[PDB]
């Protein structure tokens, strides 16, 4: 919270094997603003993704 | 293979905005019809004080 | 009788206004939030609902 983020930096990174989104389209993020971010992080099997 | 995974889980509550994507703000306009974006609650109208 | 006819119309209009705010199963009832959050290939499904 209480910061700015250029999501297009993430978008333009080819390193991500998927960039799927379910309630916003990943171009529009740079024009939006939010109350909480909630980032969650983990390691799993590739078949589990 | 193992995979690194991240989930970003934005909260769109009716509450003070606290993280934004980068878009540059501009001067306030009074008594003119304008498209407006305060904090992502975007609309169109006459912004009267 | 006259107060009744005025109230029934005022109720019909209050109902019709409140129905704008109903989701009908879309991700929002604020049409401009959908149009700012989503790209047309996704937004057309919400807006159709």
């Amino acid at each position: 919270s209480n910061c700015v983020a250029d999501y297009s930096v993430l978008y333009n990174s080819a390193s991500f094997s998927t960039f799927k989104c379910y309630g916003v389209s990943p171009t529009k993020l740079n024009d939006l603003c939010f109350t909480n971010v909630y980032a969650d992080s983990f390691v799993i099997r590739g078949d589990e993704v | 293979q193992p995979y690194r995974v991240v989930v970003l889980s934005f909260e769109l509550l009716h509450a003070p905005a606290t993280v934004c994507g980068p878009k540059k703000s501009t001067n306030l306009v009074k008594n003119k019809c304008v498209n407006f974006n305060f904090n992502g609650l975007t609309g169109t109208g006459v912004l009267t004080e | 009788k006259l107060q009744d006819v005025v109230n029934q119309n005022a109720q019909a209009l209050n109902t019709l206004v409140k129905q704008l705010s109903s989701n009908f199963g879309a991700i929002s009832s604020v049409l401009n939030d959908i149009l700012s959050r989503l790209d047309p290939p996704e937004a057309e499904v919400q807006i159709d609902r």
